């Protein structure tokens, strides 16, 4: 067989200085003299430990050199594909993923694990809706209380014309109660008349301390926010935009790149520049500040935002992925071992174990808001109240100067 | 959906052009509840079919469509002395059919008769259950034990200060009341500041007894709202209301398919499969449809299927966690020449983007007072006393 | 969470003849509860707890600086005094 | 072991619980600092342009920090409209933090409980002064030979409240007819931990008293008993022991963090607040 | 609680909103500069010392929704003073030995036990949880 290194799924650690062998729990993985041998071991080993057993064969581990995965180069490969494509061995476990580029030369089992193309980005430092009008009770509660006052003045003034006190005047006691107080009103003196407004200040304090507490609700929850909101998103889709442009650079040679390079030719353009040579030394660039967004596989990158850095580290869609596929173990298209393998891992599924290797190594700690420690100038939701509220102001105003000068 | 008068398929577009497309559809009618009928007619369309069209592009088809027989998906029984298939698996293995373009979930049994290619998409399996209310919300904090009780209060503590108004060493009862009815209530009514050390010694903290009655007020609201949060929803498998059924949380399933054979083929599973014997539907929708009737608890199926009704009815909520996931697939006989075509040209979809307008189209997008008539409570108090005021 | 249950135990050499004579006393004991007053006696008390999670009881410690705004506007009053008191004639 | 099991008690009752904001400190400091500004406006309304003195200095200046709502007598010149101003800006915050504190302390709230364990006097003095209080346990057992070995006293008075099994007596108890359970406590954990509505719980959160252990009885002086004691500790070694009980002894209602779903609350919680008055 | 810009802009905008009631009803067929300042520094403030309330159908309607504006301000900063007052100090505790911290390694963590005791015979016997 032929496998790589990658860090949640198949590993490669120093062989025991004392005994010069493997460890139990491991296997022993050559490294190709042919020296240093080193032990291996991992989620996906395992998996190969058990069909090993069920079917029954002899197998010994090999390390591939020249080159990572494929990627076709005037007409041959490198890589486990470059190597199962030339009959030096027969399968080829670990991280591979099956494209339309790769099924035509090799076979491939029935993917155990879904992956596909997906954003990482990091979290902010803290956030919280706009919301406008914080919703008492939703745009309802507005459009009937505004009748309600004015039903209820004209019953004032009933009681006013049985004892000036003007609908002018009378209204405006009428609701600054409502809004606290602090605004000097005059209040009539008929005695029969000011028992009314004693039960209209009932409704004020209610609705008031209703208000207040509710409104803790909608703040003390919050589900945080999302942005950017996919690949075909226009921050992506056009660089050149204006303001400091985005940085994407996905890791090259793979599908992750042979994807997009069929698809969105303009995208390839503007990212070359911004490329990584490896997997984790993207992460701290990105936690510093020098990139802000990350394409690369699925299962890789959401186990690497459940880690450690999944105190501040997230994928967007909260886990979507885009263009679906799954892993595989490849064969020699002829091999005839297809049948037998792919009855056990279809197996595998049949009972819970795969579920049980999942949740042993890929596993995870963190997914839930911060404090909001800002309430940010971003609010706007009465600021354009209050703008608004001056337009209407001096629209009505211009009846000083016409009806006086008609 | 059943043709039209003259036979023609009916005709509609999305929300801009794009016509549905549509394709003859024959098949039975009343679904033999007991009463077997001969086939008529119809129309077949959706996520599925559109799935043929472009299947049938580029690889040269002249296909006929025609619907299942019994009902069921397919499942291996024993009859009166072999083993054979049933539903759809009946039917490809008969020679009465050379490919499977429905929902089908690849599982270990099927994959010894029939190839599987690659799959649509990926699913799992979840458990619906109906939704639970919350509450109006007014005389919420407090009991009927308290109003009557600090309302008394009021009258208590006003006559005090009449008392103390009349054995100084300026308030007449009247304004009295006023004023002690005022503070609590927050409003600017007449005036009513006393007079001498002793009345007013009273007038220091009754104020303040404002204060907290009040600001628990609010201190409720805020505790018994986001605290509501009723203890409730089923956390998926393992639960221990499934293991030991109480026979008054009744979960069935649909007959055949596959969530049968996985309930069976695990020894452990075996408690809860004997009790599902006993309730199992024999359809994809009644169950559903008995859901929101109350007369079946949960209800096991699924994924792609139970995601999109909860986002159609705005009725029903799943829950759980997904524990068995497998693809669907388009299946065809162990040695038709299509194998590797088919099995290609699903790939080169996803690599293109085009299942997702599919995704688009088909499923995504189709997303679904007692303090007030207090104030008008009032006005028959001045009707009351609209003659009194008269008469005094 | 605990995760392996056992018990201290009182332990013997094999076959001495107090393998049985013993074990009745330690069981005996626990029903007169001799073995609970040993227990509050050397094990449970005084002690600083979680106290739940977080409680409340605002003082000096926080709400403080607000008490010096009062005190800042306590000086802008000499301050304002006088020259209201010269503006008066001023006109 | 021997543990009791009562009901929930509806929320839990916590008196005085209007104070719990805040601490003394402030309030016995904040209140002199009226005084003084109440003097200082004197000073500062001294001069220019109606007899504002320290008769009315406190009942203007103390009216704001009670919210409003109290008939004043506002003072003039403004040399000291500043002073009153800025005075109420001190008030809006005492009031904001102080409403958005007692609910941040009442949601955080913890349970009350009613009795400690079978030493309380209420278990020892059946009706001495409470009004009679019922409990009960199922006889043949063993709980009933520990009580009557060591609590003489108590073993004559509960013998009018003998149930016949377990579910029977759990009836009883939502009924109102029992309010207190003394059984076997490896039944009663399972049990109040499946039952619908939550509303039953565990004095102490877990509170056993005479601590003895299961086993399997085997005839004296048998051969197997040397065979049958090593196995069950090999069980320890390997988990199984302690993966069995998550699968027939496992709970929905969680008895953490002493949920309270509400407090509903009453007269008795504002006790204090009644009495201030008075 | 609150920002530091919303209070400058909370503070800019008290004396720009309370200068347009003068110039709306100087130019309209009794008020003062005085009053239009202190009437809008009373409502915000909630003190009873602002005195002359605004004469004209025009500048009550600018006023009055202006003592609308008071509430949320106020009723914002209760609102958000909870939140400093109920949420707990995250914090990922340890939770039992199924953490994936335990099954994984990582340099950051060390394991202490006491030599020679009943913890190292219980972990030095099974094979799974033979890793750390
Ligand atoms: C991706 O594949 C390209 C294809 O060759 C690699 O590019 C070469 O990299 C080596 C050094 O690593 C040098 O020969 C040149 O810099 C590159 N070009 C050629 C023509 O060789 C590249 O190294 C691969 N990326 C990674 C991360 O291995
Ligand atoms: C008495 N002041 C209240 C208030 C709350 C929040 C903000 C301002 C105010 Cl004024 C009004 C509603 C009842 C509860 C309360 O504390
Ligand atoms: C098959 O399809 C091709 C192009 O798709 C077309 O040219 C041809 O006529 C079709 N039929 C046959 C029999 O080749
Ligand atoms: C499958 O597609 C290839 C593409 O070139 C074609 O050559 C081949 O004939 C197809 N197979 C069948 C059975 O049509
Ligand atoms: C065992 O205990 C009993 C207690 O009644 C005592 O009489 C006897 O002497 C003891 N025997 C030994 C061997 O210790
Ligand atoms: C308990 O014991 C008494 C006598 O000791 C016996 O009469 C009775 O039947 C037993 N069972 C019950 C349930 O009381
Ligand atoms: N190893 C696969 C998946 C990882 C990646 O896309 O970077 C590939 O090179 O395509
Ligand atoms: N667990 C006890 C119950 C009887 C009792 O509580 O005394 C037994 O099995 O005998």
């Amino acid at each position: 067989v032929a496998t790589l290194e990658e860090r949640p799924f198949v590993i490669v650690e120093p062989a025991d200085p004392i005994s010069g062998t493997c460890i139990r729990d491991s296997v022993p993985c050559r490294s190709q003299p042919r020296p240093e041998k080193r032990c291996c071991k991992g989620f996906c080993i395992d998996i190969l430990k058990r069909l090993a057993h069920t079917i029954g064969f002899s197998y010994d581990l090999y390390l591939v050199t020249n080159g990572k995965h494929g990627k076709k180069i005037d007409g041959v490969w490198n890589g486990m594909i470059g190597e199962v494509f030339y009959q030096r061995a027969d399968m080829a476990i670990g991280s591979l993923t099956i494209n339309e580029e790769r099924s035509e030369i090799v076979d491939f089992s029935v993917p155990f694990v879904e992956t596909g193309i997906s954003v990482m980005v990091a979290r902010s430092n803290g956030t919280v809706s706009p919301s406008a009008f914080l919703e008492p009770y939703s745009p309802a509660v507005w459009v009937m209380m505004f009748v309600m006052c004015l039903t209820v003045v004209a019953v004032t003034v009933f009681i006013f014309e049985y004892l000036t006190f003007t609908i002018g005047k009378s209204i405006w006691l009428l609701w600054a109660l409502v809004f606290n107080n602090s605004v000097p009103v005059e209040n009539p003196r008929g005695t029969t008349s000011k028992i009314m407004v004693l039960v209209w200040a009932f409704f004020a304090v209610i609705f008031l301390a209703s208000y207040t507490a509710n409104l803790a609700a909608f703040m003390i929850q919050e589900e945080y926010v999302d942005t950017v909101s996919g690949l075909s998103d226009r921050k992506f889709q056009r660089p050149q935009e204006q303001y400091p442009p985005l940085k994407f650079g996905t890791v090259p040679n793979g599908s992750t790149e042979k994807n997009i390079r069929s698809n969105y030719p303009d995208m390839h353009s503007y990212m070359v520049r911004y490329n990584q040579p490896r997997v984790e030394e993207a992460l701290t660039q990105l936690k510093a500040g020098k990139l802000d967004a990350f394409i690369y596989d699925a299962a890789v990158l959401n186990y690497m935002a459940r880690k450690d850095e999944g105190c501040k580290l997230v994928t967007i869609g909260s886990g979507k992925v885009f263009a679906t596929t799954g892993y595989g173990i490849a064969l020699h298209k002829g091999s005839r071992w297809k049948r037998p393998i792919d009855l056990a891992l279809l197996q595998f599924l049949g009972d819970d174990e795969i579920e049980m290797l999942e949740r042993l190594w890929l596993s995870g700690i963190c997914h839930e808001v911060m404090s909001s420690k800002l309430d940010i100038d971003n609010m706007a939701g009465v600021f354009y109240m209050l703008l608004v509220a001056m337009g209407l102001s001096l629209l009505v105003f211009a009846w000083e100067h016409l009806v006086y000068w008609r | 959906k059943p043709t039209l008068s003259d036979g023609t398929c009916k005709e509609e577009f999305t929300v801009n052009g794009d016509p549905v497309k549509k394709v003859i559809c024959t098949g039975p009618n009343d679904t033999s509840p007991g009463s077997p009928r001969h086939t008529v007619p119809q129309c077949c369309y959706g996520f599925c079919i559109d799935l043929l069209i472009k299947l049938a592009r580029t690889m040269n088809f002249t296909y006929e469509v025609h619907l299942v027989a019994d009902g069921k998906f397919g499942t291996q029984e024993r009859v009166n002395n072999k083993k054979e298939w049933n539903g759809m698996m009946g039917e490809l293995l008969s020679g009465q059919a050379d490919m499977i373009v429905a929902p089908l979930t690849i599982n270990n049994e099927r994959a010894q008769y029939i190839e599987f290619s690659k799959p649509f998409k990926y699913q799992g399996l979840t458990i619906l259950v109906k939704k639970e209310i919350p509450r109006d919300s007014f005389m919420q904090p407090f009991q009927s034990t308290l109003w009557l009780l600090v309302g008394l209060s009021v009258h208590v503590v006003a006559v005090m200060l009449y008392l103390l108004d009349r054995f100084s060493p300026a308030l007449t009862l009247s304004s009295a009341m006023w004023f002690s009815w005022g503070v609590l209530l927050n409003s600017g009514i007449g005036e009513g500041a006393p007079r001498s050390f002793s009345a007013r010694i009273l007038g220091m903290v009754w104020a303040g007894f404002a204060m907290i009655i009040v600001a628990s007020y609010t201190a409720n609201l805020a505790a018994f709202l986001v605290l509501d949060r009723p203890e409730e929803r089923i956390t998926g498998i393992n639960d221990p209301r499934l293991r030991n059924p109480s026979d008054k949380f009744i979960y069935a399933t649909v007959k055949q398919s596959s969530v049968d054979i996985y309930f069976r083929r695990q020894v452990e599973l075996s408690t809860m499969y004997r009790h599902m014997e006993k309730h199992n539907y024999e359809s994809a929708a009644e169950a559903i449809q008995a859901v929101r009737d109350n007369k079946l608890h949960a209800f096991i199926w699924d994924s792609a299927v139970l995601e999109f009704e909860a986002s159609q009815k705005c009725d029903l909520v799943t829950t759980g966690e997904l524990f068995f996931r497998s693809g669907f697939g388009i299946g065809m006989r162990k040695d038709s020449p299509w194998k590797q075509n088919v099995s290609l040209s699903i790939l080169k979809s996803h690599e293109n983007g085009f299942m997702e307008d599919l995704d688009k189209t088909w499923v995504r997008y189709q997303e679904c007072m007692l303090v007030a008539g207090g104030i008008v409570a009032g006005i028959f108090l001045i009707f009351i006393e609209i003659a009194y005021k008269r008469h005094k | 969470e605990l995760f392996f249950r056992s018990g201290f135990g009182i332990g013997m050499r094999k076959d001495s003849p107090w393998k049985q004579n013993v074990s009745l006393s330690i069981l005996k004991s626990h029903e007169n509860g001799f073995m609970e007053d040993l227990d509050k006696t050397w094990v449970r008390y005084q002690e600083c707890d979680s106290r739940s999670n977080a409680p409340a009881t605002l003082t000096f410690e926080n709400m403080a600086g607000v008490f010096m705004l009062v005190a800042g506007g306590i000086v802008a009053g000499i301050f304002l005094i006088f020259i209201e008191i010269a503006y008066k004639r001023h006109k | 072991g021997i543990s009791v099991m009562v009901s929930r008690s509806n929320g839990t009752v916590s008196p005085s619980a209007f104070l719990e904001p805040f601490s003394a400190d402030v309030w016995v400091m904040m209140f002199v600092m009226l005084l003084i500004v109440s003097a200082v406006a004197v000073f500062v309304f001294e001069y220019f342009s109606p007899s504002f003195t320290i008769g009315k200095a406190i009942w203007l200046l103390w009216g704001l920090v009670f919210n409003n709502s109290v008939p004043v007598q506002n003072p003039k010149g403004t040399t000291s409209k500043i002073m009153v101003s800025v005075w109420a800006f001190f008030a809006v915050i005492f009031l904001a933090s102080y409403t958005a504190n007692l609910a941040a302390f009442m949601i955080q709230e913890e349970y009350v409980d009613q009795v400690s364990g079978l030493s309380d006097k209420k278990f020892q003095r059946p009706n001495d002064f409470s009004p009679p209080f019922r409990f009960g346990t199922v006889p043949n057992g063993s709980t009933e030979r520990n009580i009557r070995n060591n609590y003489a006293e108590m073993h004559a008075y509960m013998g009018k409240f003998n149930q016949r099994g377990v579910d029977d007596a759990l009836l009883s108890l939502k009924t109102g007819k029992l309010d207190a359970f003394i059984y076997d406590a490896a039944v009663l954990n399972y049990m109040a931990g499946r039952d619908e509505g939550c509303k039953l719980v565990t004095i102490g959160s877990g509170k056993v008293f005479a601590s003895t252990g299961y086993g399997i009885a085997i005839q004296k002086d048998s051969g197997w008993k040397r065979q049958v004691d090593l196995a069950i500790l090999q069980l320890f070694g390997d988990g199984e022991m302690e993966e069995l009980e998550a699968l027939w002894l496992t709970g929905i209602c969680h008895n953490e963090k002493n949920e309270v779903m509400s407090s509903q609350l009453d007269i008795d919680n504002m006790a204090g607040v009644f009495y201030m008055l008075g």
